[PDB]
């Protein structure tokens, strides 16, 4: 073989059913990168609350027209005012924890139509002005409500007072990529024919073991109707979609007094 | 046999020199008005296109680094004389070091600083280095900011930070200069620096761009349709 | 240096109770303050400092 | 694993080369008038300030050194002609060697002094010196004199010595010219001379300068105010 | 691992409670560098008087008041006409010496204040003037007396008759550095409310197994007040400080003639 | 809900004064009332949180019917429930 000797004392220098959680049950599911949900491993005492944070919270419906054009929400900035977990991260400077996310939607036989959920870890959207990275914290952390898709880019031409908003485009994926491969990231698929509901559990992903959870989001949520819905020969239909997601192995730390940030 | 992955590696995939920075630098004779006496470059892989799309395919990563400068002088008159060959400093400002404000200031000792000393005509230059990141690894996307305001604050500015950027000076900058005098007839020179990533690790794979980059972040402007015309029963 | 991304707390004294002096005491003392690194710190990435100019060469 | 402390030890913290030495010669035809055709430095790490203020975090040292000389020249006018590629010799002179007085006198035979001839557009020269100090270790900071001044002395001049230094020549000096002839046209060159230790070991340590030097010693002069001004209770 | 072979032949081209003294008692204590002085090693005969010289010398007493500023001394210049040592130093060409410093202060339960005493090797002033290293050799060994900080810089603006004198400043420590720094040396510092005396013990550091001790001093000795005096409600306060020094294991070296500086 | 306590009470003084503070954990800390009324106390006054009560020298009656306190009346000889202290 090649006869090869390393020179330099540096490496570089080298050349190359029913889920029950807590006091909460509903009644298959994927798991995201095959990897459950874990606390910290071996390599200031954490908090955690086995029971009071780690539960199903119901956040409010959304209602499914011909006309929808997609939902989307950011964790743990839709759990900011759920019981004690809310409270336990305004009163830590780092937490972690994992997710358990169950999408609910309910019709008949004779409707017709097909949701895409995916969940997008760092999912960064764009704006809608000319400014680069103008957007506003209250306006990039919605909360339960979340946002909504657009069909085009309507571009905020007001410099008397710039709105500093997000601007998402549902064939875009709002972040500059083409939605059919947006099922590289973990994925689920309600057919109203087939099934009825969706259920995704995602780890903790980030670079670091435990980060701020109150500047920082690590997951996205986006629910995306890939066909139209429709029912019998009628002009218009509506049905409710509803979410519930569950805290799991949450870890807190550095406790201190209470973050109050200024939501508008 | 049978058909093998080799070249479709990581270490494959990354193990070509893409240029990110072209800099340019003029000798001549200092004057009052503004010149070209010494450049200074802000470390970043956004500056062009063809590896930010390549390492945007990942959410996070981790690597060594080898960079190449490539320098190419050039006259700009012919009645003023002649040159000899030059010398070129570069230097590695880190955050938080001083930065130089003339050509020959104190700052280019270089006492803990590294630099390089480049003799035109030679090889192009080469050094490498390792990882350096803060966390356990880099972060191209990151949802969130560094400040967030408090209904407590006095004003609202207090708080205000831009969008998915962690910190205002990142891996410092780099400071090019010419340490000869200035001959008679002035002298351009632009200096090309060629980034390799090694010993590559990578998570989270993401979807590519499929529009014009528009600025550090993920906004778009324009061309927003790049798919063609094309027929549903047509071959 | 100053980064929002990497700040690390804050320190405050307060008054717990008060301080109390009998008569013929000076009513007014002065505290010193001391800092110190312990067996757990390191650092990284060798640069230049800032607090030493020149200006010209002997 | 754990964080390490392998960048801090003193051997890297010293692992750099720092510039100590800025020197001018020029080759012209010789006339009567003051010229610089050759150039006598003498040796020390004092003319900077970043190595200086490195050193001085302790009052005794021991290593070795490695010197490094980077050559850059020009021309100085535009209607004389051209010139020849140039040889630059560099000679080292002890204490009580003979000096020289001419570009071209004897001195510059070397036979006993070693000396390093370089061609113009080659790598930079470098050179290693071992540890050459009369005592133990070298001495930062001396508190004393070199003659005591006596009743019986005829003078108070007999006595009286500078404060704070031990030899009037120590380490001997540099002396650098160009051995070629002289060209029609005239052709500055300049040597920048860079110093690392190694091999390093140092004893009681010191706290740093927080004042601009002033000469050799201790002396301060002016900007004695460092510290900005902040609040008591203001974060 | 790595291969590497060294060239050249040469190393430097390879890449990189009551103590009693003598006939003298005084009824803790802080050792230089954990290093208690000692004789030469194994590695003309030297002379050592046991006894005659390794005992406790006092010398004057100061005041401290609310104007104070600092004081600071020179060894072995400071003992140089201290009994059969001085002779000892006077008679030979090489001398060696470590030392125990003791300083005393007391006062009541109703005053306030803190010194700090520093032993500085190789303690180098500054001027007082344009001129460079142009102190004298009088005034830089002032002896027994010592000298004085001041909290400014007084420059000697006098060409006809410079004074050649050191300028030291209290915050600067006299040599341009930071007085808070000044902890890095060997240092106690005596608290009115907690204790009254302070004791160091110096080992003999120079770069020099022996060298001359008339025209090197090994080391300095510094007080300074860093807390200011006060007593009660009333204006002025003045109390007294002593110091006494001891030599230890001393070795000279060397006899001829008799040494006659001019002090003045 | 369950828990135990841990209590600790801070005063502090010079060597001048003189005085001396009694700390008593009592369980089932009833107190009385300030009217003829018997127990009828309201759960506002009976409940003040951090701030507490005090004690006082004298049975004060609340003579007022058309908007009685009801408040608490505890006598510090009593203990403020008819026991000597
Ligand atoms: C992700 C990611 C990684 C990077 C770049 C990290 C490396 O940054 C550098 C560079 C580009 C050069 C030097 C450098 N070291 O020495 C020199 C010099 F000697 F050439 F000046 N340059 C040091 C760092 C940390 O940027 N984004
Ligand atoms: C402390 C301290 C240490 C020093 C410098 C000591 C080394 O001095 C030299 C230098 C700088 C160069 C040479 C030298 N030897 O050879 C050459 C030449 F060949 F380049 F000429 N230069 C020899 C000594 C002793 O200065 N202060
Ligand atoms: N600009 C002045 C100062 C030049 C100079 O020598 N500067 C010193 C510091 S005051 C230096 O180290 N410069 C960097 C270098 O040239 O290596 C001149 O050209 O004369």
């Amino acid at each position: 073989n090649y006869t090869t000797i390393n020179y330099y004392k540096d490496s570089a220098s080298n050349a190359a059913l029913q889920l029950t959680i807590g006091n909460s049950t509903i009644t298959n599911s994927v798991v995201a990168y095959g990897r459950w949900p874990e606390f910290i491993r071996d390599d200031d005492q954490p908090t955690e609350p086995d029971v009071a944070t780690c539960r199903f919270y119901t956040l409010d419906t959304v209602m499914w027209g011909k006309e929808s054009k997609g939902w989307w929400w950011k964790l743990p900035d839709a759990l900011r005012d759920m019981g004690l977990f809310g409270q336990n991260m305004y009163y830590h400077y780092l937490g972690r924890s994992g997710y358990t996310v169950h999408v609910q939607c309910n019709a008949s036989k004779f409707h017709q139509g097909a949701l895409g959920v995916f969940a997008i870890p760092e999912y960064c959207l764009a704006g809608d002005s000319d400014k680069q990275r103008y957007t506003s914290y209250a306006n990039a952390n919605p909360g339960e409500k979340g946002g909504k898709f657009y069909s085009q880019f309507n571009r905020d031409t007001a410099v008397t007072s710039p709105k500093r908003e997000f601007c998402p485009v549902d064939y875009l994926l709002g972040c500059g990529v083409l939605l059919g491969n947006a099922f590289v990231y973990p994925h689920q698929i309600i057919n109203l024919r087939t099934n009825n509901s969706a259920t995704i559990v995602l780890p903790y992903v980030n670079a670091m073991a435990i980060d701020s959870m109150v500047k920082h989001n690590n997951w996205g949520i986006a629910i995306l109707p890939l066909s139209p819905l429709d029912f019998a020969q009628e002009s218009s239909v509506e049905i409710p979609i509803t979410v519930t997601i569950a805290p799991m192995c949450s870890e807190f730390n550095g406790l201190r007094n209470v973050t109050a940030p200024k939501f508008q | 046999q049978r058909r093998s992955r080799s070249e479709s590696t990581i270490e494959s995939f990354f193990a070509r020199g893409a240029c990110v920075a072209i800099i340019e630098v003029d000798n001549e004779e200092p004057t009052t008005r503004a010149q070209k006496l010494f450049a200074m470059w802000r470390i970043t892989y956004k500056d062009t296109v063809q590896l930010r799309r390549k390492l945007e395919f990942f959410t996070y990563s981790r690597f060594d680094m080898e960079l190449t400068f490539v320098v190419t002088a050039n006259f700009t008159n012919t009645n003023n004389g002649h040159a000899l060959n030059q010398v070129y400093q570069i230097m590695y400002i880190p955050p938080g070091a001083p930065t130089p404000k003339s050509w020959d200031d104190y700052t280019w000792q270089t006492s803990s600083n590294p630099s390089i000393f480049y003799t035109y005509g030679a090889a192009p230059a080469r050094i490498s280095v390792p990882y350096v990141g803060l966390a356990n690894a880099y972060s191209h996307f990151y949802d969130g900011f560094a400040k967030v305001p408090l209904k407590t604050d006095a004003n609202d500015q207090i708080g205000d930070s831009l969008y998915s950027a962690m910190t205002v000076d990142d891996f410092g900058v780099l400071a090019i200069r010419v340490v000869n005098d200035h001959n008679p007839t002035k002298v351009t020179s632009k200096v090309r620096i060629y980034m390799k990533p090694k010993h590559v690790r990578v998570w989270c794979p993401r979807p590519p761009r499929a529009v014009p980059y528009y600025g550090p972040g993920v906004d778009y402007k324009d061309n927003l349709n790049p798919l063609s015309e094309k027929g549903l029963t047509t071959y | 240096t100053q980064d929002s991304f990497t700040e690390g707390g804050y320190i405050s004294m307060f008054y717990q109770t008060r301080i109390v002096v009998p008569l013929s005491t000076p009513k007014s003392m002065s505290m010193l303050g001391f800092v110190s690194a312990c067996n757990d710190f390191s650092v990284r990435l060798l640069r230049d400092t800032t607090h030493i100019s020149q200006s010209a060469l002997p």
